[PDB]
Formats: C-alpha cells, structure tokens, sequence
C-alpha cells in the first residue's frame, strides 16, 4: 500500500537533516544574515537546528 | 632468486580509501507530506540503531 | 526540513495583505464574521 | 526489553560534547553570530560552557 514508503534517502548536495546547506553554504563566503524587520524573527526560525 | 620484495603495487590501491568517500553520504528518511497523520511528528520513533 | 514551513502565511496576511504573495493559490482561506 | 536505553557509542569527529554544538558552523573564519538591539534573550544559553 503507499502513501507509506516516506523514508529513503535524497541523493543530491549532501545536506544533512537539520540546516546544512539550505541554511547557509560552506565554500568561500563569509557575512551572511541580510537587513530586514521581519527577517529578525524569521531568522529566530532559521538556527534552531537540531532535535 | 631474489624476489617479491620489489613490489610497490598497493599504495596506489588503498590511497583509493581516503578517495572513496568525500561527498558526506549521509541522509536518510526523506520528509515531505504524503499520507495520514500518524507517526511521523518525533521522525524516527524506533530505529536510530543504524548508528 | 519538516513543516516548519509555516513561515508567516496563515496568520499575518489574512485580513488585510501589505506585501501580497507569491501566486495566491488559497482556495479558500479568509473568514469573515 | 530495553527502551530506557540512554548512551551509546558516539564515535566521530574531535569535539566533546556538553553544550558545545549549538554553533555547528565554525569551519575556519570567526564572527558568526547575527545581530538584533531590543528582543535578546536567547544569546545568553549560548556562550557558557565548561560547566
């Protein structure tokens, strides 16, 4: 039956499950957080990270 | 006679281990919204024990 | 990531919409009394 | 039956673990904090280590 098979895995950019590399990026860079009101709060959401 | 002490094969074979795994690899279970809401709010419930 | 995907779209914008959306697909969303 | 079950083997890279991993990017480089002036109190549970 599907709707069930939810669980493999994603082969692509190695991201991991909390906040790799949708987060931010590792290769030569640096400063990233931009200016913005609400982008305060939603960079709360960003870094809570691991469970 | 004199033999077998020459060989010089394997350093190029077995450099190929710190040659197998660059990418991470790692990633497992895929989310995304599929089905019925029953088991997958904790993620994996049961089995870390891959680890 | 999970459902974290919230994100300020079913609250802020509901009963009036500032900055609008990115194609509205809503099929039905705001409730008036 | 287990189930209580609490540690186990966490074989892996140099760090040592008590809450040091709330910053899981510091690859070479400093600085990586954001900013915000009124609303703070989340950037006190971060910086307070060896317990």
């Amino acid at each position: 039956i599907r709707g069930r098979y939810e669980c493999y895995t994603d082969v692509g950019p190695s991201f991991q499950s909390m906040k790799q590399q949708n987060r931010a990026e590792i290769l030569e860079l640096l400063g990233k957080t931009p200016q913005g009101t609400p982008e305060y709060q939603l960079l709360l959401l960003q870094y809570f990270t691991l469970l | 006679q004199y033999r077998g002490q020459f060989d010089v094969v394997r350093p190029v074979v077995r450099k190929l281990v710190s040659e197998m795994r660059q990418n991470p690899i790692d990633v497992l279970y895929r989310p995304k919204d599929g089905a019925r809401p029953d088991a997958a709010d904790v993620l994996m419930g049961m089995y870390r024990t891959d680890m | 990531d999970g459902k974290g995907v919230e994100m300020m779209r079913d609250y802020a914008n509901k009963q009036l919409i500032q900055m609008g959306v990115k194609k509205p697909e809503t099929p039905e969303e705001q409730q008036w009394l």
